[PDB]
């Protein structure tokens, strides 16, 4: 298995821009007939991969000049010269050359713009829920840049992990954000052995944590 | 090239799914069909290959073992069959044509997502997060609507039948334990709430169910 390494994860750029992607491999991908196989993937949200360019800098038929790649060996490169909105999706590597073909983890390519600190809201038991022996909290954080956010709930100062439900908007096309929810899901015996209910996102906006709590 | 795949296959843990690739496209072109795997969010593995137009088959050496890869040539069918299914093996699955020097898969398929989970068309409980004392950032009220316990996916989570669009949030359906999971906010001006009906909405179809959940003070 010939491991690919793809970097960075995430490449932010605003439109226009050049966007410049790396692939790494364990060893050559240079074949024992001369030819390299390494390959190139752009899946946009909600679609399949599509190729954009094989044997590192051959466009496949249809591909705009736009997108031409680099490289020899075991370093590769992908570079987008004005950054499109359709050309924002996954850009995943590939190679051909050892069995089995391996791709690399993917690079996401997301817009820029501004920070924004999390709005959060942290939300009580609905009553129709205790009828039925449960208790859910729900902490809700909009409207934040960038994805990356720590969110701890703490449970009468103590924290909780065991019970959370984590999940994630993409990139919003009118401001560019992200959003999340946490659901906290006890049973109605935890909710009515503990009284006071925190929420806190830790993110680049505040050094000092965002909190959100209440009391039942 | 056009490749024609199966219907999502939701199925219980011991499980032997079996998926199928018909191209119609690529004929004489001596070509393979390929078979790939997509995971939950990005990551992707090789399965293998096959030839139609002679059956070379071929897999990643740790695939060989749950897979196995069929061609009814003639039909333009080709199987790959999941057996012994386990939670893990929930996520997509691409087909995929391949032809000469590129070593590069240019035709992709559609895909097909084979969920797996022990549980029936369990229909949905549907909960009214009104701000139960978060009081105010002045402006904003941030209402939620609570989908829990359903199975399988999808739903419409619609707020006052399709009018209120601006401010709303729905969030990725994630599966606690068996069954799925989902809440929306529904962002507001200090005037429309109380005073006007945001109702929460959900329909979760494969199971007949509708409801509406009026989020009140
Ligand atoms: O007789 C046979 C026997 O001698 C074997 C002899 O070799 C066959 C098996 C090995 C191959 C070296 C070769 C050329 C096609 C090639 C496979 C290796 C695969 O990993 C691929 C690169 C794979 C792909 C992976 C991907 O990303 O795109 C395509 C699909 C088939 C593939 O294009 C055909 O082919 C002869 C016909």
């Amino acid at each position: 298995d010939v491991v690919m390494t793809q970097t960075p994860l995430s490449l932010p750029v605003s439109l226009g821009d050049q966007a410049s992607i790396s692939c790494r491999s364990s060893q050559s991908l240079v074949h024992s007939n001369g030819n390299t196989y390494l390959n190139w993937y752009l899946q946009k949200a909600g679609q399949s991969p599509k190729l954009l360019i094989y044997k590192v800098s051959n466009r496949f038929s249809g591909v705009p000049d736009r997108f031409s790649g680099s490289g020899s060996g075991t370093d590769f490169t992908l570079k987008i010269s004005r950054v499109e909105a359709e050309d924002l999706g996954i850009y995943f590597c590939s190679q051909t050359t050892h069995v089995p073909p391996t791709f690399g983890g993917g690079t996401k390519l997301e817009i820029k713009r501004a920070d924004a600190a999390p709005t959060v809201s942290i939300f009580p038991p609905s009553s129709e829920q205790l009828t039925s022996g449960g208790a859910s909290v729900v902490c809700f954080l909009n409207n934040f840049y960038p994805k990356d956010i720590n969110v701890k709930w703490k449970i009468d100062g103590s924290e909780r992990q065991n019970g959370v439900l984590n999940s994630w908007t993409d990139q919003d096309s009118k401001d560019s954000t992200y959003s999340m929810s946490s659901t906290l899901t006890l049973t109605k015996d935890e909710y009515e052995r503990h009284n006071s209910y925190t929420c806190e996102a830790t993110h680049k906006t505040s050094t000092s944590p965002i909190v959100k709590s209440f009391n039942r | 090239v056009q490749l024609q795949q199966s219907g999502p296959e939701l199925v219980k843990p011991g499980a032997s799914v079996r998926m199928s690739c018909k191209s119609s496209g690529y004929i004489f072109t001596d070509f393979y069909m390929n078979w790939v795997r997509q995971s939950h969010g990005k990551s992707l593995d090789y399965i293998g290959y096959i030839s139609p137009y002679s059956g070379v088959t071929g897999y990643n050496q740790k695939f060989k073992g749950k897979a196995t890869l069929t061609v009814d040539k003639s039909s333009s069918t080709a199987y790959m069959e999941l057996r012994s299914l386990t939670s893990e093996d929930s996520a997509v699955y691409y087909c995929a044509g391949s032809s000469g020097n590129k070593w590069a898969m240019d035709y992709w398929g559609h895909g097909a997502s084979v969920t797996v989970s022990s549980a029936k068309t369990t229909a949905p409980s549907v909960y009214p997060l009104a701000p139960v004392c978060g009081d105010t950032t002045g402006s904003s009220v941030t209402l939620g609507c609570l989908v829990k316990g359903y199975f399988p996916e999808p739903v419409t989570l619609t707020w006052n039948s399709g009018s209120l669009s601006s401010g709303v949030h729905t969030f990725p359906a994630v599966l606690q334990s068996d069954l799925y999971t989902l809440s929306s906010s529904v962002t507001v001006t200090s005037s429309t709430w109380p005073s006007q009906s945001i109702t929460c909405n959900v329909a979760h179809p494969a199971s007949s169910t509708k409801v509406d959940k009026k989020i009140e003070p």
